[PDB]
RNA sequence: CCGGCGUCUUUUGACGAACAACUGCCCUAUCAGCCAGCGAUGGCCGUGUAGUGGACUGCCAUGGCGUUGACGGGAGCGGGGGAUUAGGGUUCGAUUCCGGAGAGGGAGCCUGAGAAAUAGCUACCACUUCUACGGAGGGCAGCAGGCGCGCAAAUUGCCCAAUGU
RNA sequence: UCUGCGCAUGGCUCAUUACAUCAGACGUAAUCUGCCGCAAAAAUCUUGCGGUCUCCGCAACAUUGGAUAACUUGGCGAAACGCCAAGCUAAUACAUGAACCAACCGGAUGUUCUCUGUUCCGGCGGCAGGGCAACCUGCUGCCAUGGGACGUCCAGCGAAUGAAUG
């Protein structure tokens, strides 16, 4: 083999922690319809994985597709609201509230920074559903799941 | 940590008085919680009353008098559980604690043959060092386990003096059940569907004598016996029934005449 | 003789290790000689005052051992022996003593 | 007094933070551990546990392994030559997991020799494999280019692994 | 010959500790822009810690939040709850139980499974005690009892019998 | 007095303090955890006797080792929950250290010998002539499916790094 340079743009060398890569005479099949050793994780709570995840060329040690970032607790949905920065997207929410003595309802938003894979690049107004997670940057403690 | 507890921040199912000191005992970490439990000081002292006061329990205690689970304990507190049996053979008295309808605890008293025997759930299932299987339950390892291995939630039959396991039972519809926590518990059931919702808590659907059936989570049941015939245990006079809060009253006033 | 060290003037206490011949101020330990273990409780350490190695005019007291005796008898010290308070308990010892 | 905490930095929203407590053992940072070449000196401290760990001060010695040969054994660090996270580390001769380091050779170029009837042996291993040729003429000169995986101011020992076909051009074409 | 104690190492339960945040809460616009030199939002390899993390170093991007009240200021320990009341509400909660923080003001540290402990230690600032002037000390927002303050609040008692540690 | 355990709990007070605290509902597969419950543990050339060459022969229930307080002797200091020199002796303190008895399972190997090659075309070579040891020639041994015995080194719990299983 000899290495890309789309996946690599980095100081120090990008790879994937899980698996063998100086592999190599491939001891198998661990690896994804057919090609080089890939890594890839079967998570449950009834959400199937992308197609694109498992046959993949990308590197990323966030997403729970590819690393050891279990997905666990609360289960969220929301909608995107900007595009920016890298891996990192913006979630907007709205939902009501009720006052009891005036016994009307009432609108709010909260706003969350959560990660997005590169395996999904979701458009702003899109829906989403994602998942708690450990801490991954200051703000940061959801990750994405499924897009709509 | 936390070595004090005052009456005001312990159970209501040990029946200590607001008044009369401002202080209750900590049991010890130990086979059973301290949410619920009854400390041997307080089965003592407050409900058999060959204990007026505090000295006159451990000067029964610490002589080494009072057995569960057919080890001496010397210890004023240390905890006792749900499915424990109790031997102090200085009266001919043996008990099972066991809950009962309104929520709270009861004593039982068992003969010879159910002196030596005990139940106990499964927790989880794990593995040790040279693939030897473990289980885990509320009081305890024990080690491999067949009676023929399986899985977890299942209720085994411990004996104490030395293990013989009777079989075992598992958790499977036209069972039956006996509840802790919830406050549904001190019932007695059958075992209709169990509903299973993924990375959530586990809901249960049940029933019991003459219908009025009823609903719970599944961490809340622990198994008895396939039929109510086939229970290797015994329980309280009333058997599981709550009967409705009129019926009740009305009968209590009936029969007070005397 | 040999030299081991007494006292201030104040009652204060002479060092090994300390070069001077002046009172100076350090953390001393519970094991160390200017603290005394079973004053404070475990771990503890305080800030004490402390005279150094070097000699001069301030000693109150110093104290010496007979290492190469001479001529004339230091009197009651080389001209009166005294026993050992208390025997061997330990029963290896009591063997290695009479040698038997 | 090092603290891990969010208390001192700003908000989101780029207000500030009042405090109404002092700080606590729970939190704690110590100053880090460099770890360079030189004859093994280690710190040892203690944690919250009651169980010890080693920092680690001057490491010339190392165990490194390579994987497809499914083995490990020992070598001397020579000279640190690449490091990605600065420049500074380099030239201090220090160690930091994922930093790409020099080493003796020797154990390696032994143990594939043996890669009576051993002689039968070394037909049947020797078949049905071969040795990258980016490997080899390094491997010959008796000098390699390896890497330490282990965090050696944690443990005080460093290890790390060996350099095949991918990783090993990414690197050279640094140097 | 038999029994009761005691202790090193390993494993996992509950007695605990630490960390994270889905939802909610007074007044003020005569507070409208707030956040990056000194980390602000995110990315990559590291370092540190019991562990996760801009917690921190180096390097690279330009983001983050806000009229659905940011930022700043004023009042305030939070909750279970109390008073009043047909009902909708208004008002109070220092104080028995639960959670947090503190021990003259600040900081730093040791021991330990657990403490940034103050009837533990070290230094400085303010206050203060004893002295043969060479030095050595003190911390009641623990119980009694003083002094000052203010419209205003108790004995320098008896006892471990009860209730607990 | 040495040793082990506890004093981080209980008491008292609201000064600071609004993605701060806190309540309801959740999480730790991101972690530590003494006392308490229940359950485990097959590692290690040690001791005595006799001789001596350092190293052996012969036995088997380990007759282990070195210190320090209280106490005594001199004391110092105005005071001080301040302190010093010397002489005594303990351990569940502190420091060493246990063969055979005592098992199951796996690795790596010997120019070990014996079932054997049934087995050649190639390999490993071993020699001489030309030998520049390129190779050509002639000569010669063994191996080209293997297994039995004997010998040597390694193997436990926990921890680190790299492969493989899950």
């Amino acid at each position: 083999h000899s290495v890309d340079l789309t996946l690599q743009h980095e100081k120090a060398y990008q790879r994937q922690t899980a698996v063998n890569e100086n592999s190599h005479n491939p001891n198998k099949k661990h690896v994804n319809m057919s090609g080089h050793i890939r890594y890839s994780k079967k998570i449950g709570l009834g959400f199937k994985t992308p197609k694109s995840a498992i046959n993949g060329k990308y590197i990323d040690r966030k997403c729970p597709f590819t690393s050891d970032v279990s997905i666990r607790g609360r289960i969220l949905r929301g909608v995107v609201h900007s595009t920016k920065m890298k891996r990192s997207i913006v979630i907007r929410r709205d939902y009501l509230h009720f006052i009891r003595k005036y016994q009307r309802y009432q609108k709010r938003h909260r706003s969350l920074t959560v990660h997005c894979s590169p395996c999904f690049d979701p458009k702003p107004g899109d829906e989403v559903i994602v998942g708690q997670c450990r801490p991954l940057s200051k703000t940061i403690r959801y990750n994405v799941l499924e897009v709509v | 940590t936390k070595k004090h507890l005052k009456r005001l921040y312990a159970p209501k199912d040990w029946m200590l008085s607001k008044l009369t000191g401002v202080f209750a005992p900590r049991p010890r970490a130990g086979p059973h919680k301290l949410r619920e439990c009854m400390t041997l000081m307080i089965i003592i002292r407050n409900r058999l009353k060959y204990a007026l006061n505090a000295a006159e329990a451990q000067m029964i205690l610490r002589q080494g008098l009072v057995c569960v689970d057919g080890k001496p304990r010397k210890d004023t507190k240390y905890p006792v559980g749900f499915m424990d049996v109790v031997e102090i053979p200085r009266t001919g008295d043996r008990f099972r604690i066991l809950y009962d309808v309104k929520g709270r605890f009861a004593l039982v008293k068992v003969g010879e043959a159910e002196g030596n025997i005990k139940l106990l759930k499964v927790e989880n299932v794990y593995t040790s060092t040279g693939r030897i299987p473990v289980a885990m339950t509320h009081d305890g390892h024990r080690i491999r386990y067949p009676d023929p291995r399986t899985h977890r939630g299942d209720t085994l039959v411990y004996n104490l003096k030395e293990k013989k396991v009777v079989d075992l039972i598992k958790s499977s519809n036209g069972k039956v059940v006996m509840v802790t926590g919830g406050a549904n518990r001190g019932r007695i059931g059958e075992i209709m569907s169990i509903e299973r919702h993924p990375g959530a808590f586990d809901i249960a659907r049940l029933k019991d004598a003459a219908g009025h059936e009823f609903a719970t989570r599944a961490s809340n049941i622990f198994v008895i016996g396939k039929d109510m015939q086939s229970v290797p245990v015994t329980l309280p006079k009333q058997q599981g029934l709550r009967i409705n809060v009129i019926q009740e009253r009305e009968e209590k006033l009936i029969a007070a005449e005397a | 003789f040999k030299l081991q060290g007494g006292s201030d003037k104040q009652g204060f206490p002479m060092v090994q290790g300390v070069m001077a011949p002046s009172r100076v101020s350090l953390l001393v330990k519970r094991g160390a000689v200017g603290f005394n273990t079973f004053r404070g409780y475990q771990g503890e350490r305080r800030r004490k005052s402390l005279r150094g190695c070097i000699l001069a005019s301030d000693i109150a007291v110093l104290n010496v051992v007979i290492v190469k005796t001479g001529e004339q008898p230091i009197e009651g010290v080389t001209d009166v022996s005294v026993p050992r308070r208390l025997g061997p308990k330990r029963a290896n010892k009591i063997r290695k003593l009479f040698n038997l | 007094g090092i603290v891990r905490s969010r208390l001192h930095k700003r908000k989101i929203t780029g207000g500030k933070t009042k405090i109404h407590r002092k700080r606590m053992k729970a939190e704690l940072g110590r100053l880090p551990a460099h770890t360079k070449l030189g004859a093994r000196r280690v710190s040892p401290v203690r944690a919250r546990g009651g169980n010890f760990k080693l920092r680690g001060l001057r490491l010339d010695t190392g165990n490194f392994a390579w994987s497809t040969e499914a083995i490990a054994q020992r070598a001397r660090i020579l000279d640190v030559v690449y490091n990605a996270t600065s420049n500074e580390l380099v030239r201090t001769k220090t160690l930091v997991k994922n930093c790409i380091v020099v080493v003796d050779a020797a154990p390696f170029k032994l143990w594939y020799a043996k890669h009576d009837e051993l002689k039968r042996k070394w037909m049947l291993r020797r078949e049905n494999h071969k040795i990258e040729k980016a490997v080899a003429d390094q491997l010959k000169e008796g000098r390699l280019l390896a890497r330490i995986t282990s965090r050696p101011g944690q443990t005080a020992r460093a290890d790390g692994a060996l350099l095949e076909g991918a990783e090993l051009q990414f690197y050279l074409k640094k140097l």
